[PDB]
DNA sequence: CTTCCTCGAAGGTTC
DNA sequence: GAACCTTCGAGGAAG
């Protein structure tokens, strides 16, 4: 499979890896279970990966579902029963739980019981049910929605991070030899320095010079077929697409760097202006080549020097 | 006629006419008032607990 | 037919037509589908017909839905079941799936499976290996996590005076009409880059040609019709001409706001800005400033006036 | 009736009246429904009418519906199949339609089909709906605020525009035979020229000099007549209404002509800042009385010499 | 009653009652419902009381609602369902109602028929619902905010004035004789000056001073009454309030007459910006206390003398 | 009980007192209900308490409810249709009144009657209701949130103010009274200064002392127990509340004095707008702590020699 | 203890503490009721723990509920009825109850009663039901959301605030011998110094803690431990959190110290708008690292000098 | 028996089950000495 | 969740 | 340099 097994292969994100093994050996040194985990960070770094490394490495079964699919009480606690001594339950876009179950979870992740109570005057009664110890884990992209009961109940915090190059490259490395392809290591870099940080990226792009290698070439992946390839596709060496490139010398070669209205700058491109703000603003602002202004949108001197113009303030 | 008063009065408060019917036929008492009904069928159907 | 069948009938877009065919290739060597496409860009340019060549090509049977149709899930789900191994599978206007379904395919796009709820129930399937093919005008307005799982993304553009011209004359065949090169080419000038607005004036000419001529289209008659339909050399209509002529004389070249423009020429002003300037902007007739729109010197040219800068 | 049924009778609209001709002619000999058609342009020049002159021209029944009734796609989806091959579908303020409702009209205008899910549970299943030919008729004074991609699919685009003295008058002359009242042809013209251009206000006008002849005076319409009813009404030979020049003499008496900004001069008549701006301001610049500039508004010579002032 | 019910009742208003008469008449004649009517102007002026007065002299019932009790199409739909033939539909604030109700009137006005969408919702198709012969009268407190294919289809326009002193005195003195109160005609003159020619303020003082001049008066309301109780009632012998005459007295003191700028004034008298030029300052330019300029605005010679200080 | 129940009783506003004593006596002699009367100002002052006052006066009945706790349209009938001849309803936070329902309002105090629609599809019908007449009191904090078509309705206008020295006293004398209690002239005097010239905060900080009087004392509040107690409690030498101090303790600080916008700032010290303008400012700004300025306020030289910082 | 019963086992809160007091003991003097009280200020200081402590000093059964879990006027009714004299009644987030509710409680806390109207025109009756003495005790996190006619009812307020470093390092102390943990006196005053005034942070990071010296030391938590053990959480020697610093470290290096919008800021950094202007500013600005200018914000020089960066 | 039949009904529809399924996943089991905690955990377990 | 619209900033002219 | 006028641009609460 392509997603890592252990801690032994899971390649970066060394910040949080360092400190979950800490916590898991003090675990096992005791007979408990981990605290309550949440998840933080962008889509696409490894939220759903990181999971299963945890349970493998805590020796103990997974079980797995996702938000929507929970509706009522029953559902989760039908699922709770099952959970064995020190089970791992990962759940997914936990966000999006409904209040009506959302609420009944505080006590089992407190007390591990639950206390249904049942009838009405005189009749008025509970029953108890005693929960076996088990942990928690959950994954969100928007968790500034959850609500502040529910987060004063996770003990241990983790934040994703974009990849970097001296390990993203490895990441190339490791997939190309999965596929029965020779990679040179200088091609290898030629990708990865494209790819955003993001694992998705990087695997999109050498499958499509996968196939170019083996129609157009000799089926082996060197440093001069790569630039033929990333010639035919339009990204640039920073990873500009070619309606990136389009916008910047837009906004320099006839406005100045601005400042410039989103929707006059839309008008320009022949792009709606959702797809502008949405699609291609981003990674521009993450990058550091523009800016937004009360006034509109305007070029730093970053960009300026990478386009290769003049610039005076 | 307290009968009718008291299942108006849980109207008032908000519960359907069928239930209140229901709440207020639970309890029997032809001397009770509609004061005395009322405090009686909200305390029978709300739930205590300790 | 109009729409082409292969891409040896598929005149222009070099670039996406170029992608295509060595990712096709490949994936037949392989014996594999391909990977998930999304097709964008701007109306008319050839979106619909090129995921219906990308069928043909691969040799599959299509199955087609669009997305304002698919409501809830039920529906979704329904559709899916009947794919078997290889299907392509074509939704247009997926912008406008809601994105409660749009959460679902997610794991089917990656892992090929449906396990949901759906008088309630759960229910399970596997999915054979299919190829997804969207199309849509508003690429921005899909989820990041969607736009992630597309493996290919082809970005329609506009066309050139040559292909224009080859395209006039294909269809020129079907319709059984004869038309000279030359004139041929005058539509072509006018017909601002787009292949669907070519058809249009070659379908106007006709009836003209019928009805006012021995039902042949030549220099001669060409240039009758298009004065009729009152279409500049340049492909501006008679309101663009108005707008450029109210600039340059009654604000001697600007700047003036779009309020003013607009109540001067009697339109509204949601049409102007909508509908005309566009197409002036792109071409450089028009610029946009912090104080309002001027005329360059292009328009003080085409219109015939002294400019002084 | 008064609204004209054939292009005998429809005045005017040369241009656009002239390409219909050529273009309807051209689909008979083929035998094929007319392609799809636009009519936009301001309001009370005549775009209602055509329509339905279009229908009896093609010799075939008319469907007439209208944007604000259609709320849902179900609607739109039942209207569609109960067309028969050649007829005529109508749409009116097409500008309101939701846009959930406009892309279904997508593969419908284009190819004549559309997708349709239907049953319920695990019955649940698609199928094309076909349709036969049938040509569509919209009429909006809000081009622009339709998406792109349904603009492109109309294959005719008609603007109308205002009309001229000489086929006003002609207009009026009409209608005065359709009430019983003789009008001479010097009093016409006299009401003609105060129409500012659009048949609707013509007819307006007709009105309410019949009410005045029959009241105060022997039910005919002569010039001492019209002369005398337009005094009532105080409308001026250039068809300016009482506000219309109480804002002119203002401009020229107070602020020497301008430059004076909008809310100034609204403050001074008494008016509200909306009212002056949408109502009356807009045939004052068309018609060359007021000039605007980065300063504010001015009165050009043509207003010094018709209030009656000397342009010092 | 305090409305009055007859166009022989109706002070004032020449130019609108002048027309409306010969209009109410000629359709008697032809034996037709009346055009449809729209009354616009300031608050307080009439409007409401003569679409009252027209329902009684065409002998018709009038229905009556408001733009904004209608929220949703259907509501429109049921109201027009129960018109008889003849009736009257008065619509108060027809400005509030929404785009896309205003535009279902365009064709009940022009062809009396609306399109309708019916069936349980599987099964379902339009239908033109035929209304019979009505009049519409609509009154609003700023017509620009109408659009303008609603405008063109009203054939009558009645613009309403402020009163002058002598209609305005014939108001007070027929309203004090339906109080079975007696006014001296000077007094009744002193209220007019005060009432900035509305009818509603008129009254209201008119209430205030009619109870002060019965509890410590002896039942008469003599010239020396209405000044005492003007007092009381804050109200200048010009209309003007402690507010207005706050603004004035800065600008004598203060600037010499200026030119100010409205941001400088209003923080010297702790007022807020928008509301000095919106609530105060009109009232004050069209009576000549205030001029605006291109350098600021400025305090008049008839400022200084009614506060008494030497103008130079 | 506290709330004082005639105007014997009621301690200070002689301005509002002297004119409703006029208009409720002179209402008196004819047999009729009082004009509609508007209270306005700071909350807290006694405009709750001059309703039933009024009440009582008149001899009637009082029915209360508020704004907010009317929904829709329907309501509102339920409610009038419970009112029998002469009888007063109040309504609070009347500003909050939904657009939907203040129209109906306006007919009920203009004609007394209702016309409302009932039903659904063909069962929808008008009902007409003619109702008693009755007298409408309105309460609200803003005088300038109301619309100018509810605000002219209006026949008796009321502005409250702040108490003085003088008064404040005599009210905690008078609920020392109540209570059994004793307190010396010194202490009482003192106690007044610290209410912030608000009824409603004197009697809330005199239950407060009283408590401390007794654990802490023999029992008997003098200006030694007095002083310590309201040093205990937040209550500054001038009365300022803990929010007081936060935004002047803010602007001095984050802002060295301003200029800032009340917007802003809103946020800044984690308080919600409108309570802050309609609480806090009013006070602060009547008594010179806060100055207005083109940009906004500005803390003036008072406040930095009271919060003991550096006027630079 | 951690989880007290009386004042004098409840850690911090001196000023609420001491206030509650005298409040408790001067009603058993009187032996009544206590009066309403309302708890206020920031999640998770104690405002559950204190209500249990008052119930207990008071010496009676205290009864627990919430505002969502009220959804009818029945339902309080219902609760209400259940109480016994001297009862308190325990009502979190008591501003999130909706309005038919506040309707009922106003006289309940008020008059000790309720009056359940009933019956239609001529018909009109109410249910009275007598309710025994009891005290009202709600918690909320702000004050201006609650109704400000509620505000009213309550007598008592009570300011909870963060606690200071000697509070936090007993209740640190206390904690750790939960666990078993040796931790000495410096050890303790570094975890309470970073913790930033919340007991729940000052928990979270000492177990965490325990795990690092239980493996990476010999299960003593000492001063060189525990400041290894934080720089491995990433835990700022302020209290600076890992995003924090990144908000901080990113104006710097990629503006200068700004300024900049919280629209781009929101997007170089991977976070929702919302989340940063609410969790994460605060704490930055109350600290003196951020500054909220009108064009955008800008870094201060203690932020320079505290992330290690020479100032401009 | 009943006693915990309907408790473990009961107590089945407070956690959002309806009542003819809550009496339809009781009904299937067969034990009716089992606790009505052996009967809910039963009866959750076999619709997991 | 979306469209409208209103609040704010700033370029340019004149005394 | 104080005061007016026009034009563009980005939020947010009323659907
Ligand atoms: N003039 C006054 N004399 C005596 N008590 C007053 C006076 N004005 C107000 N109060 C008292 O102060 C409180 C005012 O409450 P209320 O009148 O409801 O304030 P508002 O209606 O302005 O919100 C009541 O306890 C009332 O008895
Ligand atoms: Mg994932
Ligand atoms: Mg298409
Ligand atoms: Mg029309």
């Amino acid at each position: 499979t392509l997603r890592p097994q252990y801690f032994k292969e899971y390649i970066g994100q060394d910040k949080v890896k360092d400190q979950l093994k800490i916590f898991i050996e003090a675990a096992k040194l005791r007979d408990e279970a981990l605290d309550h985990t949440l998840l933080f960070g962008p889509p696409g770094l490894g939220k759903t990966t990181m999971a299963f490394v945890i349970a493998n490495e805590m020796g103990v079964n997974l079980k797995q579902t996702s938000g929507p699919a929970i509706e009522k009480a029953g559902d989760l606690v039908a699922i709770l029963n099952d959970l064995e001594p020190g089970d791992i339950l990962f759940i997914d876009e936990i966000h999006r739980m409904p209040m009506a179950v959302e609420e009944v979870l505080y006590s089992a992740m407190e007390d591990y019981y639950i206390d249904i109570m049942i009838g009405a005057g005189e009749t008025s009664r509970s029953v108890h049910l005693d929960l076996p110890p088990f942990t928690l884990v959950g994954a969100t992209t928007r968790a500034g929605m959850l609500s502040n009961p529910l987060r004063a109940r996770f003990g241990i915090n983790g934040h994703m991070e974009y990849y970097e190059l001296p390990d993203l490259t490895e990441i190339v490395e490791r997939t190309s030899e999965i596929f029965e392809m020779t990679i040179t290591p200088e091609a290898a870099l030629e990708l990865a320095r494209r790819s955003r940080g993001t694992p998705r990226i990087a695997n999109r792009l050498l499958k499509r010079v996968r196939d170019y290698a083996q129609i157009m070439g000799d089926g082996v992946i060197d440093d001069k077929i790569a630039d033929q390839a990333l010639t035919m596709l339009d990204v640039d060496h920073e990873g500009l697409d070619y309606v990136d490139q389009k916008i910047l010398r837009t906004m320099i070669e006839m406005y100045g760097g601005g400042p410039v209205g989103l929707g006059t700058l839309s008008v320009n491109i022949a792009e709606e202006r959702e797809t502008v703000e949405d699609m291609y603003e981003p990674y521009l602002i993450q990058k550091g080549f523009i800016m937004r202004t009360r006034t509109g949108r305007v070029a730093t001197a970053k960009a300026y020097e990478h386009m290769g113009y003049d610039y005076t303030r | 006629d307290a009968e009718q008063e008291a299942v108006a009065a849980l109207v008032a408060l908000g519960y359907k006419p069928q239930e209140a019917s229901r709440m207020v036929s639970k309890i029997a008492r032809p001397d009770a008032s509609s004061e005395t009904l009322i405090r009686d069928a909200l305390r029978a159907a709300l739930h205590h607990h300790h």
